[PDB]
């Protein structure tokens, strides 16, 4: 339909405003990682818990780099 | 459905045909202004009698003006009165409150009178004058490159938003050049005999080039070279072949007047006649 | 999809390794995310807007805070999101310098005055 | 719209573009979906095809219809046939341009009517110039070397395409006089 | 899956009147600028209106098909000489088709005049006629494999008019012997500078090869 | 409405912003959605539009009394100072097509630097007409205000002035 494309357009605009907010803080995350982190919080998840794995894994991709 | 769907897709007849046009869009005042203004009138209780409005959509006005500017006609908006295009007061897009529209379509119409007059002038040479015919030729050669831009914009409507303030600023170096011919032609239709009506027009160009010694000067320079070519040919034939041929007395030298050859004119005449006197020995 | 494989996708995103090359990190991930599959506090999206402001002034990057002031309006203007607190709190949590105290600054509503 | 227009322009009359000698070529003008914007562009285009049909009709009527044998020299004679022979080689860049446009329409069939109007109106000036030159020769029964003058007066013009175009035909018409002169002298 | 679909490019054709998200949905295309399918539909629609205005007596079934290449292969078979499915003994196609179709119909009546292996000079003259007919059957299928429809009519124009001139030359009464040898010479005096000068010369040059042997 | 204002800014105001020959763009029309005090805001904005409208007339006559080649040069630099006033008008409507929530305040702060540009150039334009400055003394009459004291008028009259110097190197080439 048209409303089946209008929603997929309507989330792309928000995802790019979020991407601008992501790059002005200049966190080391990119769009592909961001696509997981958005999907996880729609089902509900504790942000203090996801920050724990990401703050572990970014210092674990240098001990195993 | 089958044939009617093909029609309904690729035809824009809603103003080429009697059916009130509708665009499916987001409404609510930022594009619903004409309806908002009507409702404000009615709430203020006029009591009624509104304007003639039938609603065209936005891009179609631009398609329409581009066709007028390239030179073609049989156009519903910008209706003719005897050949002269005049603003239509029976249509509105969906905004511009029906009075702003009457101003801005009028300014394009004011340019369109000039373009119709130039095409009318070029039309009246095919249905020689050796300068007028030489001038419509230069005007026509410029008109080709002028028509090309209108065609290219008309292509990319199907290929960015289409609106008024983009196309008006887009055609700035042409709507500037249109005004110079409006002043050149007034001395070219001031006109008795074929040689003074031509010398008048030619001397106008010869003056205006010295005036700005831009883009206007390129225009006048392109008008100047392609009008003196028959005269340069006719000068050469009198000089080297000896015999004077200037029938219909269109040749400027008769055995206003341009000073393109005045400081050397004595030597021109004394060269040509003496060549003729060389033929007799 | 389902959350458990989505966390494995995160583990393959940050680490360069694939999912059939690491299993202790995914085990640590199920340890930490587990029993915290929802916020343990109450949302205050206004305060987490104020915390990005309070952070960018603290860095003296005061122009990007006023840029965020318009991006937050765009967030409201579109409105495809019902969890604006989670991602923005998370983005603030992963804070990195483009290049003090918060023990007196207010924290999220803990629900210690309500039986959870 | 697409192929019918070029068949009409090339001088193969359409049943969309109904060939007349009272109104020239004329579009059907009874479909209620033809844009009136398009109509004027069609009116400008159809004049080129009308003049082209006149040219091909003249050439077929006077050259190849007999073995070069009326006895009026404005309708017959070797000079007159030689005019048709020059005239078809004058018509050659029009053929080249039409062939090119068909290839462009094959590449993309969404090209504009203004495009074909813009490309081909370099012939829009040359086509009205030659018509009086052929009309004078046929009407006054012009015979022999006076045909050379009739073409010669309009080849000194102030439109350069008309000048080059008529110069070629006068070279051709000189050729047959040279063929007789090369024996008689 | 959703985020995988998300990574796409959204259309332009922005609209002024949409203020709430104007990506693009095409404000009604132009009639000609959707061609190659609208074209045949438009011809068919006109043919239907024409058949309505008569009553079905202008009915010609299959108004579309043959298209371009099938029509070109058909006219290639007619240019070999042999007749088509429409000849016994898209609606502008008839006017283009007649000009090359008549060339084929007169080519066959020269080959019928070359059925021979009576006049001695007439035999050598017919053997010279076959030297042009072989060119006409050889040039097709070495110049036009399946080329453009108008290209064929333009290409066999410079060559076809000469064939029509030779069709005026042949009778199909017709003379034979020294009467034919004089008839061709009067045809030499009639035309000497059009295009048919080397052709008429080459026919006359072998029409007198046996007479000089006498 | 998001073109009516952005044309009342340019040269076509309609009946909402009725033009008066002395100074126009008057408003008396009522709307529930435009605040009762927003008429004052619009009145602050229309000062900007009137100067551009007068500028367009002045360029329309040029490019005896007051004439010459300098009026066909000084007006041409007046085009170049107005070019970021046109570009920033196109940019506006491009923004307003996407986001509907932006109000009158966005055009107000965004084009706030021409409330220093437009009056302080308009005084130069009126001064050159009321006085008879139409020979080569035009460069002086702009050369006192090109020094400025506000940065927009410090930058604009220079851009106009360079072309007037350019005319002064064609008289002084033929002469010299």
């Amino acid at each position: 339909a048209a409303a089946a494309a209008a929603n997929l357009n309507a989330v792309r605009e928000t995802m790019d405003v979020l991407l601008e907010i992501s790059r002005i803080l200049n966190t080391g995350l990119d769009m592909e990682t961001l696509s997981i982190c958005v999907r996880l919080c729609e089902q509900g998840i504790n942000p203090e818990a996801l920050s724990s794995v990401i703050k572990e894994l970014r210092k674990a991709t240098e001990a195993l780099k | 459905p089958d044939d009617r769907s093909w029609l309904e897709h690729h035809v824009v007849h809603q103003y080429w045909t009697a059916r009130p046009s509708q665009f499916p869009h987001s409404l609510h005042l930022h594009s619903n202004l004409a309806a908002v203004w009507d409702q404000h009138l009615y709430s203020s209780d006029p009591l009624y009698v509104p304007d003639d409005r039938v609603l065209v959509t936005e891009t179609q006005v631009i398609r329409e003006t581009l066709w007028l500017l390239s030179g073609v006609k049989k156009l519903f908006i910008f209706q003719l009165i005897d050949g002269k295009v005049t603003v239509r007061n029976n249509i509105i897009v969906t905004h511009l409150t029906h009075s702003c529209l009457r101003s801005v379509l009028e300014q394009i119409a004011a340019y369109g009178q000039v373009v119709f007059r130039l095409q009318e002038f070029i039309d009246e040479v095919m249905g020689p004058f050796r300068t007028y015919q030489a001038f419509m030729w230069a005007l026509y050669k410029y008109f080709i490159s002028f028509k090309e831009e209108l065609a290219e914009i008309e292509k990319c409507i199907i290929n960015t938003t289409i609106t008024l303030a983009i196309v008006v600023d887009k055609l700035a170096p042409r709507l500037s050049q249109l005004k110079v011919l409006h002043k050149v032609f007034s001395t070219g239709v001031a006109e008795t005999r074929n040689v003074v009506r031509a010398s008048h027009l030619l001397n106008t160009l010869y003056k205006a080039i010295l005036e700005y010694d831009e883009q206007t000067v390129s225009l006048l320079f392109s008008l100047w070279v392609e009008t003196v070519r028959p005269y340069l040919q006719t000068v050469d034939e009198w000089i080297v072949h000896g015999h004077l041929w200037d029938g219909a007395r269109e040749f400027i030298i008769q055995r206003t007047m341009v000073s393109f050859l005045k400081p050397v004119l004595k030597q021109i005449i004394m060269a040509g006649k003496s060549m003729q006197l060389l033929k007799n020995l | 999809k389902s959350p458990n494989v989505l966390l494995q996708n995160l583990c393959c995103r940050i680490l360069g390794r694939s999912e059939a090359d690491v299993a202790q990190q995914f085990q640590y991930a199920v340890r930490v995310i587990g029993s915290n599959f929802a916020p343990t506090v109450e949302r205050d999206e206004f305060l987490v807007a104020e915390k990005i402001k309070k952070e960018l002034i603290r860095q003296r990057r005061e122009a990007d805070a006023a840029l965020f002031s318009e991006l937050h309006r765009k967030l409201h203007s579109q409105g495809v999101l019902k969890n604006k607190w989670s991602i923005l709190y998370l983005l603030l949590s992963l804070s990195e310098d483009p290049r003090s105290y918060a023990t007196l600054f207010a924290q999220a509503l803990p629900r210690d005055a309500h039986s959870t | 719209m697409i192929h019918e227009l070029l068949l009409a322009l090339s001088g193969y009359p359409g049943s969309i573009f109904t060939w007349n000698k009272r109104s020239g070529l004329q579009v059907s003008q009874d479909f209620p979906f033809l844009h009136p914007s398009e109509t004027s562009v069609l009116n400008r285009l159809c004049r080129l095809g009308t003049d082209y049909i006149r040219f091909t009709e003249f050439i077929e009527q006077y050259t190849g219809h007999v073995q070069q044998q009326q006895g009026q020299g404005g309708l017959h004679g070797i000079y007159l046939r030689a005019f048709c022979t020059g005239l078809d080689s004058v018509l050659q860049p029009y053929r080249q341009a039409l062939l090119d446009l068909e290839q462009e329409f094959l590449g993309d069939p969404h090209l504009s009517i203004s495009h074909v109007n813009y490309f081909l109106d370099q012939f829009q000036l040359l086509f009205p110039s030659v018509m009086v030159v052929v009309e004078q020769i046929k009407s006054q029964k012009i015979h022999g070397c006076q045909i050379l003058e009739t073409v010669y007066k309009h080849s000194c013009g102030g439109l350069p395409p008309v000048r080059s175009a008529l110069e070629k035909i006068l070279a051709v018409c000189h050729g047959v006089m040279y063929k007789q002169l090369s024996a008689w002298m | 899956l959703w985020e995988a679909a998300l990574t796409y490019e959204a259309s332009k054709r922005r609209c002024w009147e949409r203020v709430g998200c104007p990506p693009g949905h095409r404000e009604e295309p132009y009639l000609t600028e959707a061609g190659r399918d609208a074209f045949d539909k438009f011809c068919r629609l006109h043919q239907g209106e024409l058949q309505l205005l008569a009553g079905g007596v202008l009915q010609a079934p299959q108004p579309v098909l043959v298209k371009e290449c099938e029509l070109v292969k058909d006219v290639l078979n007619v240019l070999i000489g042999v007749v088509s499915a429409t000849f016994s003994l898209p609606e502008s196609i008839s006017s283009l088709l007649s000009e090359v179709a008549e060339y084929g119909t007169c080519y066959t009546r020269l080959s019928h005049f070359s059925l021979q292996p009576k006049g001695l000079v007439f035999q050598a003259f017919t053997s010279g006629l076959r030297r042009y007919l072989q060119y006409y059957r050889a040039c097709v299928l070495s110049t036009p494999p399946t080329l453009s429809l108008l290209t064929i009519g333009f290409l066999f124009k410079k060559l076809g008019r000469q064939l029509r001139y030779l069709a005026e030359l042949c009778g199909v009464a017709f003379p034979t012997g020294v009467k034919l040898l004089s008839y061709l010479y009067q045809e030499a005096l009639h035309n000497c500078s059009n295009e048919h000068y080397p052709v008429l010369l080459s026919l006359l040059k072998t029409s007198c090869e046996p007479y000089t042997r006498f």
